[PDB]
C-alpha cells in the first residue's frame, strides 16, 4: 500500500539506483543496523555512543544508556530481536548489553569478557553466540539469568543458519570453514570441515533460504559458493559457484551483503586506496551489472532494507551515512481518474459514431488484511514501537 | 476477448485471449505475437504477481482489461 | 483502388478543372474538356486525398470520406440508383459540406446510413422510416429527388432578399446597397507542376438562414430499395441562391451563381466500405416505376451551359 | 566459430586493431592483454559523447548531416570538451557567436 | 478557446553595418582570404629554402585554415586589450601586447 | 590498390546508435578521425612515459587508466574510467 497504487515499473527496480540522503553524525559511525523492518536505524557512534534514528525523519529517537550502563569506546556488533523488543549490541569494551526497549534508560542485561567482541548474534528464548578477539572457540551466552557458556587458528566470525537455526558457522584465521550441530544446550560437536584458502575469513553471510553463501578472504576475492543441507543436520555439502574480484586495481573488500530471499544480487564494498564505490554482481551468471557510485571516501559497512528497499553506508574518512534508495517520480496521470500519459504521439483510429453525436453486490471484506505487498515482503509482522520519552522534550 | 499488455517501454499489446486460457497460453501467445520467449518475462496485474501455475481465470480477467509486462533483465 | 498522384484535389475553398486547348478563344487561350471519358464519373478534383478509386473506396484505417456527383442538381425530378467494420454513407449534399466529413455531419447535407438506413443530418441519426429492413452486400437504392421550378427558388430569394434589405437591418450602408438568373462564373488558368487547372472560389459555412425555416418549395427527397421505397427523407430543403462564397469583404469595402449551386448525390466511404453509382439510363434498373430523366442527361446540360457560357463570358 | 574480440566487451570499436597499434607503435616492450580493450571503451566513449552533441547541434539547426560547424559547435560550447581541444582548431567549423557588451549600442 | 500554434538616400549610422558584418561572419564558415593570393604568397615565401617545390594542392589550402584561425584568435585577444584601455579601436600597440603577454615575442 | 585504413565504420556505427536516423558527412567523418588518432596517442604516449618512470616493462589496464584520468579533464575523467572498468570485466568474464 501506496505501492499497490503505484505504477509496477518504477517500483519494482531491482535495487537502489542513486543515494538520496546523506545523514551527519558528530561522532564517527562503525555499526549499521536496519530493525528488523525499515523502521529504525541503530548506529553505534565512535566512543561507545549508541543512537537509534527513524527512517521517516532522519533524526534521533532513543540514545539508550543516557541514564547508566553506556557504551565507552568503538562498538562493534548491533543485532535486532526479530520482534522488534530486544537489541543486542557489544562494543571493545568487553561487555555485551541487552537492551530492553521499553525502558531504553539503563541497560536490561550485560555481561563482561577478558577480551574485544567482532561480533554477537541472537538466538530466539534468548541466547546469543559471541567470537572474541583472539580466541579459538565461540560463546553461548543464554543469559536470562547470565550464564556464560563455550563450545584451525583463531575464530574471526560466525552467523547461524537461516533455515536451521540449530547449524551455525563459522570462519578461521586460516582459512578453515566450520560448522555446528546446536544439537544440545552448552554441548555441540562439529558437522563438517573444510580449508578453502591460506588467508583469514572475514566475513560469513548466507542468503535467507540457506540456498547460497558467501565468503570475503584476505586475498582479493569473494568466494560463492550454492550450500544445501539435509539428513536430520547432518548431510551438508559445498559447491563452488563463483569468484569476484577487481580486475583493474585488485582493490580488498570491507564486507559483503546479499539481496532478500534467492539472493539475485551480491552487494560488496571495496578498500583500497580511491575506492569509494560499491560493486553489485548477479549471483547466477556473476556479471557485474552496477557499481553505486555517490559517495566521496572509503565505505566500511553495509545494510540493505528490503521494505523501503534502501542502502545504507557508513563512510570511513568523515562518519557520515549515506542512503542510496529507490526513487520513484511523481506522476501527472493521477491528477484525474481518467488521465494516461503517454511517451509519444500515439495515433487515433476512431469509430463511424463518433462523428454522429447521439444491484451491485460485488463482494467486500473490510476486516481482511493483505499479507504480501508488490515486492513480496511479508506483511502483519509483529512491529514493536520504540515509546517516545517525553522528559528529554520540554527543554 | 482483448486485453492488454503495457510493455515499460511505452508499447502497449493489444492480445487476443479467451477466459478459459491458462496464463501459460497467455505467455505463449505474448510469445508468438511478439517473439518474447515467456521465460524471460513477467506479468504483474493489480499489485500482485500472476502466479506461473494458474490460470487467467483465476484472476477474474475480462475483457480490454490492461496488465503489465515487466522483463527480467539480466546481461 | 488507386490514388490520385499529381492532381490538385478540391481544399482551402478552391476548385480545380482541366481544359484542353481551345484556338477560337483569342483573349482565354484554353476551353473546359468533356472528361477523361465519354459518360460521367467521379470527379477526381473535388475527392478527399485519402479517397482511393465508377468505383470509390477508402482503406480499411481511414475515417469517414466523401466524393461528390459532378452533375449539379438544381431542379425537377431526378432518379438514379447507388449500387453497394466496413461502413459506407448514401446521401445528397451541397458544397459547403466538406469532404473530410462524413455526409449529415454540417447542416449542409442530408444522409442516410448503410446499416439500419438511418437518416444522418446536423450530425443527427433520425429512424424516420419504420420498415427498417437491413441491407445486403448487393442491393441498388435508388433515388427520386424532386426540386422546385427554378421561378419559385428564384421568388423565395427575391423574398429573402427584401427582408434582409431592411427588415433584417433595421458599415450599414455599404450591406443595404448590395443577379438571380444570371451567372457570373470566377474562373483563373493556372499550371500546376506542368499540368493545367482552373482555379474558382468557394463557399463557407455560415449562420443558417431563419425567417418559418427556409424550405424548397414542394421539396422532396424519396429513397428506394429494389423497387420499395423506404419513405422520404427530407421535406424542407435548403434554398441556395443563403450560399454566400467565401468573400474578402474587408478588400473591397477598403477600397469601395456561378451556375453551380444545388444539391449533389454524395457517397461516403469508411473503413473500406466501397460502392458505386449509376448514370446512364441504360444500366438503371427501375426508371419506369416512377411512372424521367437520368442524371447523364443533367451531365450534357451542365457540358453544354458550362461551353456557352465560356463563349459569351469571352467579350 | 570465431567471435571478434571487440564483441565480448559490448564494444563497437575494434579491440584488434587498437592491439595492433599498441604493439607496433613503440610505446612499450609489452602491451598487457586487457590494456587495448580499456583504451577502445574510451575512445568509443568520448566519440559517442562527441557525436552526441554533434547530432544535437545538426538537429537543433533542422539539418540531418553532421558537419564540421557542428563539430566544431559541440565542442566550444561544452565547457569539459573545451579543454580537452583547447589547442586544436577544426577545419570549417566557423567560430562561436560573441559580441562584447562595450560594443554594443545603448 | 482556440487551437494554439506557432504561425498564422539611406545611411546607416557608423557603428552599425559593422555590428551586422560581425554578426554576418561569425555565423559563417567561409575562408576569408583569396585562394590565388594566397597561393603565390606561400609558394614565394618557399623559396628561401628550397628552389622548386611542388605544392600538393592539399598542403596549401592546409596552410591558409590555419593561417585564419590564428589570425581571428589573435584579433579576439587585441580586442580585450583595447577594451581594456578604455578605447574602442584596435591599435597596434594593441596586437604588440598581446603577442608580448601570449608568449610570441618575449 | 593499396589499402588503407580508418575509423571511418567504426564511428559510423557509433552514429547510428546515439542518433539512429542522422548521418555524417565526409569532412566531418575525417575530423573524426583525426580526433580519434589525437587522442590514441595522447593517451598512449602518456601512458608509456608512466610505465616508464616505474621501470615497469609493460603497458597494463592501469598505466591506461592513471592516464585517462590525468588527462582528460573533471568529470570526463570519471565517465571514461567507469566505461573503461565496465568493459574490461565484461571482457574477461567471456
Amino acid at each position: 500500500m501506496n505501492i499497490l497504487l503505484q505504477d509496477p515499473f518504477a517500483v519494482l527496480k531491482e535495487h537502489p539506483e542513486k543515494l538520496t540522503h546523506t545523514i551527519e553524525n558528530p561522532l564517527r559511525t562503525e555499526c549499521l543496523q536496519f530493525s528488523p523492518c525499515g523502521d529504525y536505524l541503530a548506529l553505534g557512534c565512535a566512543n561507545g555512543a549508541l543512537v537509534i534514528y527513524d527512517m521517516d525523519t532522519f533524526r534521533p529517537i532513543c540514545v539508550p544508556g543516557n541514564m547508566l550502563g553506556a557504551h565507552v569506546r568503538p562498538i562493534t556488533s548491533i543485532a535486532w530481536s526479530p520482534d522488534g523488543r530486544l537489541l543486542l549490541t557489544s562494543s571493545r569494551d568487553w561487555s555485551i548489553k541487552l537492551w530492553d526497549l521499553s525502558k531504553p534508560s539503563k541497560p536490561l542485561k550485560e555481561i563482561r569478557f577478558d577480551s574485544p567482541i567482532w561480533g554477537c548474534q541472537w538466538l530466539d528464548r534468548r541466547l546469543c553466540v559471541a567470537t572474541i578477539f583472539e580466541e579459538s572457540d565461540a560463546y553461548v551466552i543464554d543469559f536470562s539469568n547470565d550464564p556464560v557458556a563455550s563450545l584451525h587458528g583463531y575464530v574471526l566470525v560466525c552467523t547461524v543458519h537461516t533455515k536451521h537455526p540449530n547449524i551455525i558457522i563459522v570462519g578461521t584465521s586460516k582459512g578453515w570453514l566450520d560448522f555446528y550441530k546446536f544439537h544440545s544446550l552448552y554441548q555441540t560437536e562439529c558437522i563438517h570441515s573444510l580449508k578453502i584458502t591460506s588467508s583469514n575469513i572475514k566475513h560469513l553471510i548466507v542468503s535467507q533460504n540457506g540456498e547460497r553463501l558467501a565468503i570475503n578472504c584476505s586475498d582479493r576475492t569473494i568466494r560463492q559458493y550454492e550450500i544445501s543441507i539435509d539428513d536430520e543436520n547432518s548431510a551438508v555439502e559445498l559447491t563452488l559457484e563463483h569468484k569476484y574480484q577487481d580486475v583493474i586495481n585488485k582493490l580488498q573488500w570491507n564486507c559483503i551483503l546479499f539481496s532478500n530471499n534467492t539472493a539475485e544480487y551480491l552487494v560488496a564494498s571495496t578498500h583500497g586506496s580511491s575506492a569509494h564505490e560499491l560493486y553489485i554482481w548477479e549471483t547466477t551468471s556473476g556479471t557485474l551489472v552496477r557499481v553505486l557510485e555517490g559517495a566521496e571516501e572509503e565505505l566500511i559497512d553495509i545494510n540493505w532494507d528490503f521494505y523501503s528497499m534502501s542502502i545504507v553506508s557508513n563512510g570511513f574518512e568523515s562518519g557520515n551515512v549515506y542512503v542510496w534508495s529507490v526513487v520513484i517520480p511523481p506522476k501527472w496521470s493521477a491528477l484525474a481518474p481518467d488521465f494516461e500519459e503517454v511517451e509519444e504521439n500515439v495515433d487515433y483510429l476512431e469509430k463511424e459514431d463518433e462523428f454522429d453525436e447521439v444491484e451491485e453486490e460485488i463482494a467486500i471484506d473490510l476486516r481482511t488484511r493483505e499479507q504480501y505487498d508488490v515486492r513480496g515482503n511479508n506483511l502483519l509482522v509483529e512491529r514493536f514501537t520504540i515509546p517516545t520519552d517525553y522528559t528529554r522534550i520540554i527543554k | 476477448m482483448q486485453i492488454f499488455v503495457k510493455t515499460l517501454t511505452g508499447k502497449t499489446i493489444t492480445l487476443e485471449v479467451e477466459p478459459s486460457d491458462t496464463i501459460e497460453n497467455v505467455k505463449a501467445k505474448i510469445q508468438d505475437k511478439e517473439g518474447i520467449p515467456p521465460d524471460q518475462q513477467r506479468l504483474i496485474f493489480a499489485g500482485k504477481q500472476l502466479e506461473d501455475g494458474r490460470t487467467l481465470s483465476d484472476y477474474n480477467i475480462q475483457k480490454e482489461s490492461t496488465l503489465h509486462l515487466v522483463l527480467r533483465l539480466r546481461g | 483502388f488507386v490514388r490520385t498522384e499529381d492532381i490538385p484535389l478540391n481544399r482551402r475553398h478552391f476548385v480545380y478543372r482541366p481544359c484542353s486547348a481551345n484556338p477560337f478563344f483569342t483573349i482565354l487561350g484554353y476551353g473546359c474538356t468533356e472528361y477523361p471519358f465519354d459518360h460521367s464519373g467521379m470527379s477526381v478534383m473535388d475527392r478527399s486525398e485519402g479517397l482511393s478509386i465508377d468505383l470509390v473506396s477508402v482503406p480499411d484505417q481511414y475515417g469517414w470520406r466523401t466524393a461528390r456527383s459532378d452533375v449539379c442538381i438544381k431542379e425537377g425530378m431526378t432518379y438514379w440508383e447507388v449500387e453497394v467494420t466496413p461502413h459506407l454513407r448514401f446521401g445528397v449534399c451541397r458544397r459547403e459540406a466538406s469532404l473530410e466529413a462524413p455526409v449529415g455531419f454540417d447542416v449542409y447535407g442530408y444522409g442516410i446510413r448503410d446499416i439500419s438506413l438511418e437518416s444522418i443530418h446536423e450530425g443527427k441519426l433520425n429512424c424516420v422510416l419504420e420498415n427498417g429492413s437491413p441491407l445486403k452486400e448487393g442491393d441498388k437504392i435508388g433515388f427520386l429527388l424532386s426540386l422546385p421550378s427554378i421561378h419559385t427558388q428564384i421568388k423565395q430569394a427575391k423574398e429573402f432578399t427584401k427582408r434582409r434589405i431592411f427588415a433584417l437591418n433595421s458599415n450599414k450602408e455599404f450591406q443595404r446597397a448590395l443577379e438571380y438568373n444570371d451567372v457570373v462564373r470566377d474562373q483563373i488558368a493556372i499550371r500546376y507542376k506542368n499540368q493545367l487547372f482552373f482555379e474558382a472560389t468557394d463557399y463557407v459555412k455560415t449562420t443558417k438562414p431563419e425567417y418559418d425555416y427556409y424550405q424548397l418549395e414542394d421539396s422532396y427527397l424519396a429513397i428506394f430499395q429494389n423497387g420499395k421505397y423506404l419513405g422520404k427523407a427530407f421535406e424542407n430543403l435548403k434554398p441556395l441562391l443563403f450560399s454566400e462564397l467565401q468573400y474578402n469583404e474587408k478588400f473591397y469595402l477598403g477600397y469601395w451563381n456561378n451556375n453551380k449551386l444545388g444539391y449533389y448525390p454524395t457517397i461516403s466511404c469508411f473503413n473500406g466500405g466501397t460502392a458505386r453509382i449509376i448514370s446512364e439510363e441504360d444500366k438503371l434498373e427501375y426508371l419506369d416505376q416512377i411512372r424521367v430523366n437520368t442524371l447523364d442527361t443533367l451531365y450534357k446540360e451542365q457540358i453544354a451551359e458550362d461551353i456557352v457560357w465560356d463563349i459569351i463570358d469571352e467579350l | 566459430k570465431a567471435k571478434t574480440r571487440s564483441s565480448r566487451a559490448g564494444l563497437q570499436f575494434p579491440v584488434g586493431r587498437v592491439h595492433r597499434l599498441l604493439r607496433k607503435g613503440n610505446y612499450a616492450e609489452r602491451v598487457g592483454a586487457g590494456a587495448p580493450v580499456y583504451l577502445a571503451a574510451v575512445l568509443e566513449y568520448l566519440t559517442a559523447e562527441i557525436l552526441e552533441l554533434a547530432g544535437n547541434a545538426a538537429r537543433d539547426n533542422k539539418k540531418t548531416r553532421i558537419i564540421p560547424r557542428h563539430l566544431q559547435l559541440a565542442v566550444r560550447n561544452d565547457e569539459e570538451l573545451n579543454k580537452l581541444l583547447g589547442r586544436v582548431t577544426i577545419a570549417q567549423g566557423g567560430v562561436l557567436p560573441n559580441i562584447q557588451s562595450v560594443l554594443l549600442p545603448k | 478557446a482556440r487551437t494554439l500554434q506557432t504561425a498564422r538616400p539611406h545611411r546607416y549610422r557608423p557603428g552599425t553595418v559593422a555590428l551586422r558584418e560581425i554578426r554576418r561572419y561569425q555565423k559563417s564558415t567561409e575562408l576569408l582570404i583569396r585562394k590565388l593570393p594566397f597561393q603565390r604568397l606561400v609558394r614565394e615565401i618557399a623559396q628561401d629554402f628550397k628552389t622548386d617545390l611542388r605544392f600538393q594542392s592539399s598542403a596549401v589550402l592546409a596552410l591558409q585554415e590555419a593561417s585564419e584561425a590564428y589570425l581571428v584568435a589573435l584579433f579576439e585577444d587585441t580586442n580585450l586589450c583595447a577594451i581594456h584601455a578604455k578605447r574602442v579601436t584596435i591599435l597596434p600597440k594593441d596586437i604588440q601586447l598581446a603577442r608580448r603577454i601570449r608568449g610570441e615575442r618575449a | 590498390k593499396t589499402r588503407k585504413e580508418s575509423y571511418a565504420i567504426y564511428v559510423y556505427k557509433v552514429l547510428k546508435q546515439v542518433h539512429p536516423d542522422t548521418g555524417i558527412s565526409s569532412k566531418a567523418m575525417s575530423i573524426m578521425n583525426s580526433f580519434v588518432n589525437d587522442v590514441f596517442e595522447r593517451i598512449a604516449g602518456e601512458a608509456s612515459r608512466l610505465a616508464h618512470y616505474n621501470k615497469r616493462s609493460t603497458i597494463t589496464s592501469r598505466e591506461i587508466q592513471t592516464a585517462v584520468r590525468l588527462l582528460l579533464p573533471g568529470e570526463l575523467a570519471k565517465h571514461a574510467v567507469s566505461e573503461g572498468t565496465k568493459a574490461v570485466t565484461c571482457y574477461t568474464s567471456a
